[PDB]
């Protein structure tokens, strides 16, 4: 997560590998793990902003269904328990916008 | 740690250099109380709401002394706080302790050395008409104490515009 | 309608400018529909995430999402609680210096 994206930016072919990788991590065994997913947290943002359509849709399905499709509900997430710090110079509003027109 | 994961859907609170003046130093720490935050572990439930301290600084250097709030002292002061916080209390000392005695005479001894300095700055019928500047005159051939019409200038300036053209 | 807004946010996704419009138009709408209990709580919490402490790396965006959001929240009818420090921090950090003197 650290490395990977900041000396290969261009070579996107790894960086979808990468993102799947993360993807497949988040998405099966979530039983087994759990806490791998805190420290994880800048990978997922960075996969939810790439700039690959694909990419960007399996992480916000995996991130819209975990939680309660109620505008307020999303609402609350997005202003008090969401941290934006790991996106890095992102106009982020953007996944809000997402998030507030995908639960209509 | 608690069960905790920064991608659940935990969504909590929907129902709930010169030295230091005292005065600035509770600003300090009604700022940083102000950020809905607490001393114990400054990043509480609802993990967005950071600690600004960039802030915190913003609202500090407004106070009397000079602005004294880098990157460093923001946090270095509030770091002092934490311990005789958790002796008086800073908003004890701000409420007694001559509440505006101290300020208003570090602001005093301000107005006493712009009045020292604006005191010591410093404050800040011979009728000669000699004959240097008419004799100039005479040597360019032109008499002073007749006073040409400006007619008779302009006729002489034309003359001698007449004379060049020749 | 499920066609509709999957494009427009893969829309907006690709162009900043008329999406940061977007969300200063619809979230005062959102306000409009939340009930005075969750209206309360929310204005009241957005002031932390109006600092958000760490959330300062938009400082150097040239449209900063702190820029989009305290407009939008402006823009609503009924946000009475703000603070005028945080505004006054905000317009000088972030580019809401005339904004933030006219709410002032």
């Amino acid at each position: 997560m650290t490395y990977i994206e900041k000396r290969f930016p261009e070579d996107l072919e790894l960086n979808a590998q990468f993102l799947d990788l993360v993807n497949y991590v988040y998405r099966d065994e979530t039983l087994s793990g759990s806490e791998l997913t805190a420290k994880l947290e800048p990978a997922f943002l960075s996969g939810l902003r790439c700039a690959q359509p694909l990419i960007r849709a399996k992480f916000f399905e995996v991130f819209d269904n975990s939680m309660k499709r109620r505008v307020y509900e999303r609402l609350l997430y997005v202003t008090c328990s969401q941290n934006w710090e790991a996106m890095g110079n992102h106009f982020w509003i953007k996944q809000c916008i997402e998030l507030l027109l995908a639960v209509c | 740690v608690p069960p905790r994961s920064l991608f659940d859907r935990a969504t909590p609170g929907l129902l709930k250099n010169p030295e230091w003046l005292i005065s600035e130093d509770w600003a300090l720490l009604q700022a940083v109380k102000q950020l809905l935050e607490l001393p114990l572990n400054l990043t509480i439930v609802s993990p967005a709401h950071t600690p600004n301290w960039d802030l915190v600084s913003d609202v500090v250097n407004s106070c009397s002394r000079i602005y004294r709030s880098s990157k460093q002292c923001r946090n270095r002061y509030e770091n002092v706080i934490i311990p005789r916080e958790e002796p008086l209390r800073t908003s004890q000392i701000y409420a007694q302790d001559e509440n505006a005695t101290h300020t208003q005479l570090y602001t005093s001894h301000f107005d006493l050395m712009k009045m020292t300095a604006g005191k010591r700055s410093p404050p800040i019928n011979p009728f000669q008409k000699n004959p240097k500047h008419a004799s100039v005159l005479a040597e360019s051939g032109i008499n002073y104490d007749k006073p040409l019409p400006p007619i008779q200038v302009a006729s002489l300036r034309a003359e001698r515009i007449a004379k060049e053209k020749k | 309608t499920g066609a509709l807004l999957s494009a427009f946010v893969q829309l907006c996704h690709i162009s900043t400018t008329l999406a940061e419009k977007t969300w200063v138009q619809l979230f005062p709408r959102l306000w409009k529909i939340l009930s005075d209990r969750q209206q309360h709580a929310l204005a009241g919490e957005i002031s932390p995430f109006l600092c958000s402490g760490s959330h300062q790396v938009q400082r150097d965006c040239q449209p900063s999402a702190l820029n989009c959001f305290v407009e939008a929240m402006s823009q609503c009818v009924p946000p009475i609680p703000i603070r005028p420090c945080v505004l006054k921090y905000l317009g000088k950090t972030h580019n809401l210096w005339f904004r933030s003197t006219l709410m002032l």
